[PDB]
């Protein structure tokens, strides 16, 4: 109830350049109130900025090499954040870990920037 | 520090004089050259009445001993002259009720650096400093700091950079005029200044003087009124033999209430306003 | 612009004369941004490169204001674990504007780094810390083991373990009496009932992450209803020529030429202004030199022809703009066959009233067939 608890699902092998999606569903306080965050870590790897989105859902932020590509949404009713591969490439194999941090609806680009971090779901792309 | 309740006031009735046409500041920094340019701002009126404040001490019988330092308003805006040699007056005190539940603004020259606060000063009923002529080396120095006996939860501070000014006793004509504007518009703490050499004890000169801007202090506070600091020379130190006891130096100044009006000032090639006309007046 | 003259007039056949087209002017080359030349920055390097820190219970209160505030530091050398900001930029710190900051510094562990969080719960949330439900600042905690973990332990840091009630927003509690968590009185006695509040950590370089120590900063701005103190361009806005641009000097977004003035101004430096209220000099904050401003090029484009009878060839006038302007004169963008004949090339006049295009000029002196004005006068006779 007070702890935003957050889990991964949807992670799973895909084609290269097709279309996938991935759910991070948190549980406890006030999500509508929280920034997410979504990083990527490979096997053996640090966590690499993926994408943020807003408490608020004002504005969408994304890496270099992940920008346009991947896409972000969040639903304060279910709790729950979206985030949308399209386009994709091989290099995106990894586990993708969606972390919350009670923030404001500007740029949230480093992992430091954050407070939380989730199980995290596996993702293969041939 | 501590707080003194100062005697020996022989209090006389207030006094009012003629500004003439003294006293004008740049409403803003913009240069004009060779134009006549009409600004609605708080000015002082032309002519104004100006009230006048001592800073004496007689020797023989009269017994003046008058020590200026009231609570007068402050009102949109204060205008304050000061005609003196030694700088008698070191400082000024901004508040609503001058103790420690409200944020208060305090200036003070301390023979060394200029220093501005702002904080919930809790301010002495009389609050006045202290120069002390110490003859054991050879010197005149500041000895006390009895402003404010403690401050609480203080908002603003700046410090100036260390000075050394002439805190000897100059006797004759004065010598130093020094003229400045204090505003509060919008939460601004606008302050203009300016200095200049005079020779004279009274009647202050027929002439037209451009305050310039000095500083614009962020404090959104809502003063509504204020007082002056003097310093005066110990007694018994210097006999004197008064205990309690003090001395005020040759000093004075004109306190001046500022109004809307509306100004016509001529700037000159060079960009300094030369002239103002009052539109009201006649 | 013959056909430009025609369309004008909505007919397929003109007449002698001139006949005003259209009108020029030279937009702005790319840009130009000025400032000050900025001065000494707040006093970080006490808060990130001191030597010694406070305890979380015990953490220390420092006023930021009155100075320039350099915030590219803070991410600039990544050696914090942990730089997370609510309200505030992160990353563009220097583009922002308080009136104060608070600077609270102190010591917690590596697991209580979770309890340090905007309305959060847990011991440090509680007894030692707490931030409110709209926080505006930024947090920054990174690992103190080797400077804050002795061989033996470091127990100098205490942490309020106990507390009657959970502390407010940015609130301290450095109470030292023994904590009672039951009916018998202490009466200075600790024992049964009756424990210190405040705990000692086994800071440790041998030590887990979660009980080692991490130095934390917490930066809480607030922009009150008075001028801000921080504010500017905190690492630079430089390089800039004279050029028709547009120009930001001090707040003005204003599009001209930026020469050089030899005009004396007044000791105190500002913003500069005509009879009409409009700017014409603006300040170099840099170099105490004046800078000019006027308008690019303005001015018009008329054709002057003869009727379509009888002849063809049109020429062009330019109102009041130097020839050696004329090329960029709205243009390189335009049908390049049938153009630049006529705005760049050989037969360039220059008389009182502008640039004329297209026509050659004469010594002789013949009535006035169209006039160009200023007694200059075109025709079109051999
Ligand atoms: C603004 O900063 C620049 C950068 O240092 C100053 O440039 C110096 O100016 C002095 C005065 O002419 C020269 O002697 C130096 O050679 C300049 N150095 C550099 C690196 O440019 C400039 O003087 C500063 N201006 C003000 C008003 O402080
Ligand atoms: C000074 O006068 C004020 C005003 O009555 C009084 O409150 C204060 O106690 C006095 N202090 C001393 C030291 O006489
Ligand atoms: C100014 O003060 C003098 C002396 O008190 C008084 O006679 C005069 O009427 C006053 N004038 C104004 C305009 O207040
Ligand atoms: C002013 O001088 C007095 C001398 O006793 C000193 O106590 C005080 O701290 C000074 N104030 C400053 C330096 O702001
Ligand atoms: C004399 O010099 C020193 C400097 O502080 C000290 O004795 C005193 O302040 C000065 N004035 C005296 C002693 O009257
Ligand atoms: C100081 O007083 C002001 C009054 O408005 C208050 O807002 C502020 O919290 C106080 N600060 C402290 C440290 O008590
Ligand atoms: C604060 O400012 C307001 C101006 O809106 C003024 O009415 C009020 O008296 C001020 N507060 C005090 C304590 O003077
Ligand atoms: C204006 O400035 C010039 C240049 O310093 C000076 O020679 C002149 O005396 C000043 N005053 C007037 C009225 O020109
Ligand atoms: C030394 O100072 C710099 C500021 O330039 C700061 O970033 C750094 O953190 C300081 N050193 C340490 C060990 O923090
Ligand atoms: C062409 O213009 C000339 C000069 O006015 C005139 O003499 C001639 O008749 C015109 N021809 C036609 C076909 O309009
Ligand atoms: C045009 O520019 C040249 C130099 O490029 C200058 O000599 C000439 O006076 C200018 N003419 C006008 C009308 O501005
Ligand atoms: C017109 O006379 C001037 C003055 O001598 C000369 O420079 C110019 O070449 C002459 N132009 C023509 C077309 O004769």
């Amino acid at each position: 109830n007070s702890q935003v608890q957050l889990v991964e699902s949807g992670g799973g092998l895909v084609q290269t350049g097709g279309s996938l999606r991935l759910s991070c569903a948190a549980s406890g306080r006030t999500f509508s109130n929280y920034v997410m965050g979504w990083f990527r870590q490979a096997p053996g790897k640090e966590r690499e900025f993926v994408s943020s989105i807003e408490w608020n859902s004002e504005n969408t932020f994304y890496a270099n090499s992940v920008k346009g590509r991947f896409t972000i949404s969040r639903d304060n009713a279910k709790n729950t954040v979206y985030l949308q591969m399209n386009s994709l490439k091989a290099e995106d194999t990894a586990v993708y870990y969606c972390a919350a941090d009670r923030g404001s609806s500007y740029y949230y680009t480093r992992a430091s920037e954050y407070t939380y971090w989730g199980q995290g779901t596996q993702v293969t792309v041939s | 520090s501590q707080c003194v309740n100062l005697t020996t006031r022989t209090q006389l009735p207030p006094a009012y004089t003629n500004s003439f046409t003294r006293g004008v500041y740049y409403p803003d920094k913009v240069f004009r050259s060779s134009v006549l340019h009409s600004t609605q701002d708080l000015f002082l009126p032309f002519f104004s009445n100006v009230t006048w404040f001592h800073a004496i001490h007689v020797s023989g019988t009269n017994g003046t001993k008058r020590f200026d330092n009231p609570v007068l308003p402050f009102n949109d805006g204060v205008y304050f002259a000061s005609t003196e040699k030694s700088n008698i007056i070191r400082g000024w005190i901004f508040g609503t009720t001058l103790d420690s539940k409200t944020q208060s603004l305090l200036i003070v020259n301390n023979a060394t650096n200029v220093v501005i606060k702002v904080c919930e000063f809790q301010f002495c009923n009389d609050p006045f400093l202290g120069v002390y002529y110490h003859k054991n080396n050879k010197s005149w120095m500041e000895s006390e700091f009895r402003v404010y006996s403690s401050a609480n939860n203080c908002t603003f501070e700046y410090v100036s950079q260390p000075f050394l000014m002439d805190l000897e006793g100059k006797q004759g004509n004065f010598k130093n005029l020094r003229e400045f504007v204090f505003k509060n518009i919008d939460g601004y703490f606008k302050i203009y200044s300016k200095h200049t050499p005079i020779n004279l004890v009274r009647d202050l000169p027929q002439g037209f003087s451009a305050l310039e801007p000095l500083v614009d202090l962020p404090i959104g506070i809502n003063i509504t009124r204020f007082q002056t600091l003097l310093a005066l020379h110990r007694s018994y130190l210097t006999p004197g033999d008064s205990s309690s006891g003090w001395t005020a130096g040759a000093a004075a100044y004109y306190v001046g209430y500022l109004q809307p009006r509306t100004f016509l000032l001529k700037y000159n090639e060079n960009g300094t306003i030369t002239d103002a006309v009052d539109c009201a007046l006649d | 612009p013959l056909s430009e003259t025609k369309c004008t007039l909505k007919s397929f056949t003109v007449e002698k004369g001139i006949y005003q087209t259209s009108n020029f002017r030279v937009q702005p080359t790319e840009s130009i941004v000025r400032f000050p030349n900025i001065t000494n920055l707040c006093p970080f390097g006490e808060v990130f490169n001191a030597t010694r820190f406070a305890s979380v219970y015990a953490w220390n209160r420092k006023r930021i204001s009155n100075c320039v505030a350099d915030y590219s530091v803070l991410y600039n050398s990544a050696s914090f674990s942990t730089f997370k900001c609510y309200g505030v930029s992160p990353t563009k710190l220097n583009d922002l504007c308080f009136t104060n900051v608070y600077a609270d510094s102190f010591v917690i562990r590596g697991d209580e780094v979770r309890q340090i969080a905007p309305g959060q719960t847990g011991k440090i949330a509680d007894y030692n810390y707490k931030l409110p439900d709209d926080f505006t600042g930024c947090v920054i905690a990174w690992n103190s083991n080797n400077l804050d973990s002795k061989v033996g332990g470091n127990y100098n840091y205490l942490y309020r373990l106990f507390r009657k009630s959970n502390l407010k927003p940015f609130e301290r509690d450095i109470s030292t009496e023994i904590y009672q968590a039951g009916s018998t009185p202490c009466n200075g006695v600790e024992g049964f009932n009756c424990y210190f509040p405040l705990q000692s950590y086994g800071f440790q370089p041998t030590n887990g992450v979660g009980y080692q120590p991490y130095r934390v900063v917490v930066l809480s701005f607030e922009l009150l209803h008075a001028p801000a103190t921080v504010c500017g361009p905190k690492k630079s806005t430089n390089l800039v020529k004279n050029k028709c641009v547009n120009f930001n000097f001090n707040g003005l977004t204003g599009t001209g030429v930026l020469t050089e003035s030899n005009k004396k101004f007044l000791p105190f430096q500002q913003f500069g202004r005509d009879i009409a209220d409009t700017t014409d000099a603006v300040r170099d904050p840099q170099t105490l030199e004046i800078l000019d401003i006027t308008p690019c090029s303005f001015g018009g484009v008329s054709v002057i022809t003869p009727g379509t009878n009888t002849s063809n060839q049109v020429a062009v006038l330019y109102q009041d703009v130097n020839c050696t302007e004329v090329p960029v004169a709205i243009h390189a963008d335009q049908l390049t066959p049938t153009w630049r004949v006529y705005s760049t090339g050989s037969n360039v006049f220059q008389t009182r009233a502008g640039c004329l295009i297209g026509a050659e000029h004469v010594n002789n002196s013949y009535e006035c067939d169209i006039p160009i004005g200023a007694g200059i006068c075109a025709s079109y006779q051999t």
